[PDB]
This record gives C-alpha cells, structure tokens and sequence, in this order.
RNA sequence: GAUGACUCCCAAGAGCUCUUAUCGACGGAGUCGUUUGGCACCUCGAUGUCGACUCAUCACAUCCUGGGGUUGAAGAAGGUCCCAAGGGUUCGGUUGUUCGCCGAUUCAAGUGGUACGUGAGUUGGGUUUAGAACGUCGUGAGACAGUUCGGUUCCUAUCUACCGUUGGUGUUAAAGGGAGAACUGCGAGGAGCCAACCCUAGUACGAGAGGACUGGGUUGGGCCAACCUAUGGUGUACCGGUUGUUAUGCCAAUAGCAGCGCCGGGCAGCUAAGUUGGUAUGGAAGAACUGCUGCUUAGCGGGAAAUCCUUCUCUAUACAAGUUCUCGGAACAGGUUUUAGAACAGAACUUCGAUAGGCGGGAGGUGGAAGCACCGCGAGGUGUGAAGCCAUCUCGUACUAAACGA
C-alpha cells in the first residue's frame, strides 16, 4: 500500500536490494513504515524456498538479487522453516535515533541462534472448517 | 451524444444522404437513442423531396451510444443515422409522421416506448 | 505591527505537552516511550 | 416545570428585596417605563450608578394585557438572521399567541440603559403569564402603579 | 400507507438500526430488473423507554449489534448492566407516541416492517475527504487553454466598497462530506426474511459499506 | 433632475353605437435616480479602464408559472388591470462586443442596482505608449474624438469577512468533581420547477369550424440529495503479447531502461455517460379579490407556486448555560488499522485476540505455465492442461506485530 515517495521503477529497486540484504544479513536497521513494507516481500520470497521447484525458483531469481541469497534462502530458510506456516520476520520498533525524527526498527527473521523476542514453536496449521452464521452470541452482563 | 455539430446518415429513401445536427428538441446533453432531433440537410439527390440546406427534423434510429432496455440488457449499433419526419410546418395532429416509403437498415424497438409507433410499423425488423 | 499580545496568544496554544507514561529498562539503563526494543530478557 | 421556570435567581444576591407587579391587563408602556424603573433600582434612595441593586420585580399575567390602538396586526417585530436577503418578520398578533411574555420582556430590555449591565438586570426579572407563581414563599411584596392616572375619556 | 405493523389508527412507529451490506440485482415477475439493498438488522433491543412523566419525551432507546467487555467503556457497561440487556454495537434513540411505546427487553426484527409499503433511512453518508468545489458544488471552471492558476477554482464574492468585503455565506471548497441524510419516502420494501431477518429496497440507501444505517417511517 | 423612464391629471377625437374596453390631441401634475447631462466636494506621495468566464445577490416598476377584477370576456386564444419575487429566465452565426440583427427552441427567453458586481479570481480581443502603413489635416515637425497588423498582467495573506476541522473554557452537582453515552431542540439553514400526454370529455360554449372549465392518471425534461450492484472511463506494485539494448558464459527463464517503453485486457477503489430518490401532505395566519351581517360605528368567511409551522439538516458557550442512564482506577494516553481521514477528530482492534501482515481455500482477473511427450527442416503447432499466475474480495489459522507489571 505504501509509495515511500519513490517512482515505482526506483521503489520496488530499492525493496530488492533491501529484502536482499535482510536475507544476506540476518538483521538490519531501517525506517520502521519501510519495514512494515520488506514485511511482505521477504515471506513471499521465503514461501520459494519452501517450494524450490524450478520454477518458483526461476521466480525467485527475478525478485532478489545482489549475491547468491538465493541459495542462502533456498538452502536454509527452507530447511529452518519446512514448518513454520506462515510469519517469517519480527519487525520490532527499536526508534533508536536518527536526525530527521524517522522511526527505525530492527527486522529479521525468526529462529535463529540471537533472535531479539526469543519465538513460539513453529506449530503446524490446523486444517479449514466450513464458517457458519449463527450470530447467537448474545454476551449479556 | 447527438448534439449539436454532429454529422449523421439518413437511413429513410427520402431525398436527403447526409445530415447534420443542430438540436435535440428533449436534451440538454446531446440526446440518446430514440429522440426527435432537428438537423440540417447536407446532400441529397436532386429529386427526393428534400433539399440540401434545409432544417428538417427527424428520428434517432442507431446510435454509438450504448444503451439498456429496462431489461438490464443493453445495445449499441456503430453509426449515427436518423429518419426524418414532417417538419412541425404540419400541425400537431401528424405529430411522429415519417417521409420516405422504407427505412433499411435495423430499428432499435424503443421507438414504441417513445410513442413513435408510425415509425415502427414500417421497421425492417425490431433489435 | 502586531505586538506581543497576539504573538503570544499565538506562539502559546502551540504549547510543548509534558509526555505520558514512560518506561525504563529496570537495569539495562536506557529510558523510552513505550513499545521500543531497548532491551532483551 | 419548575425548575425551568425557577430560573437563575441561585445567581444574583437575594437579600434585598422582592417585588410583584402584576398588570391588570391595562397597557404596554405605561407598565413598561415603571418596569424599566423598578428593575433599575433608580427609585430607592440608595441608589449609584455603577453596580446592580435591582429589586426583584415579577410580572403576572401577560395573557391579560392590553395594548390599545390596533397595532396589534400592524407593529411587526423585525430581526435579521445574517444569511444575505433574510429579514425574519412577526406581527404582534402572531408574537401573543406565541408567548405573550417575550414581547414584554423584549420591551423592557430596550427601555433599560444601553450598557453591559443589562443582561446583568434582567438576570433579575421572572414572568409567568399566570397568576400562578412558584416565587411566592419568598419574602412577596406586591406593588401598586403611582397614583397619576388621569385616563381622559373621548367620544 | 396504513392499517398494519402494530398501532392505532394514527402515531409514529420505533424506527429499527441497521447496517448496509452491500447491493444485487432482482427482477420482478413482469421481468424488469430493480437494483437491491440488503439492510441487515442485527437483534435489535428495547434499552430505555425514554418518559415525559420522568424525564420529558417519549423516547425508545433502541441498541443494535453485539459488543464485549472489552470493547465497552465503562460508563455504558454500567447503563447495559442497571437495564439488564443484552450488549449491542451501537445504541441510538427514537422519538415515537405515547402509544407504541415497550416494554424494556422486547427485541425487534423486520416483520415489524409490511412489505410492499415504504421507509426512510438515514445513513451517515461517505464522506470523501477535504474536498473542494466543483465537485463539494458543482461549480464549472474556467478554460484548460487560456486561463492561469485557475483551471480548476472558483470565482469571487460579489464585493467592492458596497456589500463591504463583506462575504456573505457564500460557498467555499470545505472539509468532507460525511453526515446523515435521508432518503424521505423510499420505494417499497420487496422482501424481508423470516429468519436472517434481512430486508431487500429498491435501492440507494445512505452509508458505508457496512456499520450504518437507521429506519423509520413505519 | 433640466432632458431621461414611469405614474398620475384633464379629455378634443378614434373606437360602426362608445369619451375612458382600448386609447387618447392640446396642456399640467409628481414619483425614481437607469440614458444624456450640470456642478468639481473626497482620491493624482495612485481609487487598474470596456467585454467575456466563474460566482452570485437585491429591488419589482412582472417574461413564465401563481391567484382575481374587467373586457368590444360566447368557448378558445387573447386585452388590460390588481395582488405576488417562491422558483425559474436557452442555445448557436458575423462583430471584441455591452446593445442589436438573425436561425433553432422553450413555460419564459424580464428591467435596473450591486465602484455601468467580479484582474491581490482568470482572460486581455478592443482602447491610451513606443513599430508600421492607408485616407485626411499641417507648407514641416506631427495630429486624427477615421482604419488596419503587432504590441510583459506583479504579490509567499497580518487583519475583517467566509468555508470547514479542532483544543482550551464556563455550566450550582460531590469528589475533589472527573467523565462516557442518549436526547429535547430556544433557533439557524435547506427544499418549494415545468412541460407534454390521457381521461373524465367532443362534455359546457359555438352554426360548425373549433373547443372547454376542473379533478384524477401517465410520460418526460430541469434542479437537487444519494449510491456504484450492474454499464461505461480509469485502474503506474496484476495477466499476457511485443520492439531496441545491457546482464545473468551460452540454450532456458528472467531482470533493468526507454517518464507504465508500446500494445490487449483488467477486478476492489473512484466517477457518470449509469442508477436511485425528491420536487408533499396536513395546520395556522392571512393578498388583492370576493361575499354576507351590521347599523353606520362595526362583525366574520372564503381568498394566491406568497409568509409562518409539519419533513430534511445544524444546534445546550440555548450564559435562565437544559434532561436521562451509568463510571468511578473511570475517562484518557500509546500501538495495529480504518467503511474516517491534510495533523488533530471519529470508528474498529489492543492477546479469554481476527486489529494488519503471513500461510492454506475459494471466489475474482489474465488466458493455455514450465519441464516432458509428440508433428513437421523451420518459423511453428498439439497433448500432458480452464493449465500457469495473482493487484483485490471473502473464509479458515495467532505464525508474526498490537497486554503490561512506568
């Protein structure tokens, strides 16, 4: 939902480099409404290295870049999260200090050796049920 | 919208080929499908009974202008062509009278809605 | 031209507001507004 | 409502005096002036000009009243609500059947001085266009006009 | 309009709350097409009957939806509880006569509403924003090839020494544009369900996608 | 206020009869300040000048609609006059045009004021700078209240005014008195349009020709308020086709860039060309106008799209400051969003949780993935296969970030 006030050629070349970067690294320090934004592509680029065919991997040689993080993802966030369905970052809000009063926050992923809000157990998902529309809850007091 | 300046075909065998708006006597945008419209004569052949250069009213018949029945459904011919009708130089009694013998080309039947029934008999065959 | 009587009345509902509760790491030193990352334990 | 016809009287100072002048249902300036008056504190000795020590005076009955002459259906009351064109417009007859207190109390209000102390009069002055009144276990003393009503007569 | 719900000869009928969801399109028997609302009433209740003897009007006090006690600020979690009712979304009052007047916990539904007769709704509407005229009004405007600086404002008060730079209130590009307004008279209700208590109207009603919308006129 | 427009006075004569339906000669009476003007009082250490666009507003001396009198009013079309400003008052052709002529329409295409409204809103065509030229005047320099071509439009809004959004504060009270809802609505705004057509009815009227009165009904335009479920337009982080080039050695499949690179599509969102919805009833007062009583003073009743109430909106800073319920570790505050949004505000969610993301399932869009197999030398085709993907929408799941020990 975010422009960040980039024409969307230089957005979304910057976001690469940045989801690239986090994957390269394991912790990086950026603008927090920047952050909520790499929130999305770093799952869905963690969602190929679950998959690893040819094909969803051929797509992710398209959206990171930089070093081969491609195969830093496809080796072992697939083989750390094989799991975890679902949720890959924590995006916590450091607001450490710049100059210009911008927020900043620590991202990076989840099970690792020094994560920063040491994690629940990757549980599997229950699997779907048909909803219903009672609308019975009368919650009286 | 047929409005003013626009450029449309007569689709009667009157005299007339070409006419071109100046009016829609029911808009104030241009008028839809199925209006009387006032118009001015462009071309014709020397012995119809019409005469380049002469306001002459008329009846919308196709129009690129989509439009729906009241059924939802909805329509849209390619180009504009109208059939003329008595100017009011004939009293109100000949009111919706057309001129020529046979119209050609198809009639979108919305005409009935609009009450020109006298025009509607001789369709070729109603959309 | 216009004096201190409508410079203040100006300058004044624009007012620093002393900032709500506020936190500190018990011994890991640093003060903050709430929901930061000071700290970890 | 007694309440809310019990007025603001928890505002002003009570320990001075409280007063009735209830027209017979006579005429509109002559017991006006003698409102504007009493209601002004200008009639006791005491008087200074820079404070309020107006009695408490209290109308009755406005629905017998009387206004001579037929302005009644030619004296509109004018008022101008700002909005461009609009000058919302009330003849008498209208006014009474509406509220035959606001006309007095309106005209009164024009009579008194022309300062701020105004509003800070008639912060002590009730009506009720009855006989009715809740203010009558206070200290009630009723008023009579001067004795200076000649009344000529014509044919 | 007359002689059905539950009244008397002549009075004002409760209005009854409800929450836009979205519209369809039905047909009716002779084959024409009408656009469609579906107004859903979520269990409305009986939560003050408002009282000239005690309080001064005659007023229901009619709660819709479903709220918890973590979503309630205490000073109503209070009101809920002295009532004893059920907990609702949003609570909202009507002014009807001293008949049809309830009882404390009866709830509504829409076979309180006859089909085939009308309502009036009153959605606060959507808003768009801090907009400007020519489209808060809708104004014109000058040319796109000739004029500066103007291609999309507006004119200028009448003005000069008379009229003295004084605007009257005139018509400026203003904050937005939610607020509550009627559809007086609508068209009549096609259907309302027994179960699912939904109702179907011919169309445009006031409101959001959802979360706002009363009724009355019934 | 002379001329000016209008009203009024008188009334020769026209109106076949007739002064006053309609007019009205001579001669007067006044009202207004709109054409022409008079005076030179404010401004020349500045008061920006015509016309157009936008935006209106008032008066009524009324163009239609609205009522009545009267007519040389049979009916119908009119005439004239009284009351009335609620709502309206069109497009285009030549001219810079205001004006005006015209063509096509409508219920009508009103007359003035508002610094001949409106340039710190726009335009800048005329016209009053410099150039240039034609005719005329000047014996030349030059002028022309004649003509044509071209001739920089400045200002970041302090205040008053005005559209909106908010924070403080006052409001007896009981808790230090702090609040959350829910109203009432002193009072302010808004909305008041018209045509066609049918019927009643070929009825009243008239020799027919023609053609009613009124009340009901439909069908349209304008104006306004609202809604995108459909249709269109868009849809810049979607799907696919596609060119040039650079890279990933190459094939394969992708990327960057060409101000989406260009195409064909495109949901949700937004909009109108689309769709809805309104253009009312009831009540009071009451206009000329009309009647009847009266008892010569007066009495009341009809009586207009007019005024005021009923609908819609706004409102308790409504200072006579209103009323009801409930909270009292209550209200806030912060964080995730938002059907709400410039900040603020409102509304949702804040872990006995669906607030947003993420993951699964569909829906919804594009439109036959790659690899593999076949057919052909190839361009390429067919099968595996409604395949393949995914901007949005719903639905499951707390996997992430919204408790809180100030």
């Amino acid at each position: 939902f975010r422009k960040l006030g980039r024409p969307a050629g230089h957005r979304m070349s910057m976001l690469r480099t940045m989801v690239s970067q986090l994957v390269k690294h394991e912790r990086i320090e950026t603008t927090v409404t920047k952050a909520k934004e790499v929130r999305r592509l770093a799952d869905n680029m963690i969602q190929l290295g679950k998959e690893g065919s040819l094909s969803a991997a051929r797509r992710a040689a398209g959206f990171v870049r930089g070093d081969d993080v491609l195969h830093k993802i496809f080796t072992e966030l697939a083989h750390r999260y094989k799991d975890r369905a679902g949720g890959y970052t924590r995006l916590l809000r450091t607001r450490i200090r710049v100059g210009d009063a911008a927020p900043m926050a620590y991202i990076e992923f989840i099970d690792r050796e020094n994560e920063l809000r040491q994690s629940k157990p990757a549980t599997p998902q229950p699997p779907q049920r048909v909803p219903l529309d009672p609308w019975e809850r009368s919650r009286l007091t | 919208f047929i409005q003013m300046g626009t450029v449309l075909k007569v689709v009667d065998n009157s005299g007339a080929k070409k006419v071109m708006c100046i009016q829609a006597l029911k808009g104030k945008k241009g008028a839809r499908l199925g209006d009387t419209i006032v118009a001015s004569v462009k071309e014709a052949m020397p012995n119809g009974k019409v005469k380049k250069g002469a306001v002459v009213y008329g009846v919308v018949v196709r129009a690129a202008m989509q439009r729906g029945r009241v059924d939802g459904s909805e329509v849209r011919f390619d180009d504009n062509a109208v059939v003329l009708v008595d100017s009011k130089d004939k009293n109100t009694k000949t009111d919706r009278q057309p001129i020529g013998t046979r119209v050609f080309g198809p009639v979108p039947h919305e005409l009935r809605k609009k009450k020109h029934l006298k025009i509607l008999a001789l369709a070729q065959h109603v959309a | 031209k216009i004096s201190k009587h409508k410079r203040g009345i100006r300058n004044g509902p624009k007012a620093l507001k002393p900032v709500p509760v506020i936190i500190r790491c018990r011994s890991c030193g640093r003060v903050k507004l709430p929901h930061f990352f000071c700290c970890s334990g | 409502l007694k309440k809310a016809v019990a007025g603001i009287k928890r505002i002003n100072l009570d320990g001075l005096r409280w007063r009735v002048f209830d027209a017979r249902g006579q005429v509109l300036g002559r017991l006006a002036s003698q409102i504007s008056t009493v209601l002004q504190a200008k009639d006791k000795p005491t008087y200074c000009p820079n404070r309020d020590d107006g009695d408490i005076c209290i109308v009755l009955n406005a629905k017998e009243i009387g206004f001579t002459g037929r302005k009644l259906t030619d004296k509109f009351y004018r008022w101008h609500t700002g909005y461009i064109g609009h000058l919302k417009e009330r003849s008498l007859k209208d006014q009474m059947a509406k509220d035959p207190t606001e006309v007095i109390r309106k005209a009164v209000w024009r009579m008194l001085p022309s300062n701020n102390l105004r509003d800070d009069r008639d912060r002590k002055l009730r009506i009720f266009e009855g006989g009715e009144h809740p203010f009558g276990d206070k200290p009630l003393e009723p008023f009579v006009m001067p004795p200076r009503r000649v009344r000529e007569m014509r044919p | 309009e007359a002689k059905q719900g539950e009244m008397s000869s002549r009075s004002k009928r409760t209005g009854i709350i409800a929450v836009k969801c979205g519209m369809t399109a039905l047909w009716d028997k002779w084959g024409k097409r009408i656009p469609i609302s579906i107004l859903w009433v979520d269990d409305n209740i009986v939560s003050q009957v408002k009282t000239v003897e005690k309080e001064g009007i005659f007023a229901l006090q009619i709660g819709c939806g479903q709220k918890k006690p973590k979503h309630l600020s205490k000073a109503v979690v209070g009101h809920f509880r002295a009532q004893g009712v059920p907990l609702k979304r949003k609570l909202r009052e009507f002014p009807v006569t001293e008949d049809a007047l309830l009882p404390v916990g009866t709830s509504l539904g829409v076979r309180h509403f006859v089909p085939g007769q009308y309502v009036d709704v009153t959605g606060i509407t959507r808003g768009k924003g801090f907009q400007g005229c020519m489209k808060r009004h809708g104004f014109s405007g000058m040319p796109a090839s000739h004029g500066a600086s103007l291609s999309h404002r507006s004119g200028g008060s009448t003005g000069q020494r008379d009229a003295p730079g004084k605007v009257f209130k005139g018509r400026k590009m203003a904050g937005r544009m939610g607020a509550d307004q009627r559809t007086v008279k609508n068209v009549w209700v096609y259907k309302i369900d027994p179960a699912r208590n939904l109702m179907w109207v011919r169309g445009q009603v006031p409101g959001a996608e959802g979360n706002f919308v009363f009724i009355k006129d019934a």
